[PDB]
């Protein structure tokens, strides 16, 4: 008896997009972030050589993070 | 002055409907919420 019926409008809608939302975001967010942690844990970043003489670099090997 | 007597009769029907509509509003399975 101390109890009543409260009224709330249709959270269903609410939850199904929210859940909606995380999953299709986290799809790819977690295998994203699983892989870039793996890149710069095992692979390495650079080191900072100088040129060596009688030789040219590309266009790559001027930057630091190696999916960069 | 007073109620006219029309108002008198109008007021208890919404009293007797209001009353049923109250009670109603309860919820009593004594199982209200149940997870599906
Ligand atoms: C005790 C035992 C436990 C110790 C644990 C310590 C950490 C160990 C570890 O992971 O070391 C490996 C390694 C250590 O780094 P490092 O090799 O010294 O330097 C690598 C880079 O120079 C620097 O990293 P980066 O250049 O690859 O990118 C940095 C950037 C990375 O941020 C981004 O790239 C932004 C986008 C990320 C993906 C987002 C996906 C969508 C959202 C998903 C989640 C919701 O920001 C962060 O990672 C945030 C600051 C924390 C740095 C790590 C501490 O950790 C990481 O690289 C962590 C990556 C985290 C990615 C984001 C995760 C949260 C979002």
């Amino acid at each position: 008896g101390k109890r009543l019926f409260i009224i709330k409008p249709s959270g269903f809608y609410d939850k199904r997009f929210l859940k909606l939302l995380r999953f299709y975001i986290l799809l790819t967010g977690i295998p994203v972030v699983i892989g870039i942690t793996l890149i710069n844990v095992f692979i390495g970043e650079a080191e900072l050589a100088e040129i060596p003489e009688g030789y040219v670099p590309e266009h790559w090997e001027y930057f630091k993070h190696p999916i960069s | 002055s007073g109620y006219t007597p029309d108002e008198k009769l109008r007021l208890q029907q919404l009293r007797e409907l209001r009353r049923r509509w109250l009670k109603d509003q309860e919820l009593s399975p004594r199982e209200p919420v149940l997870p599906p």
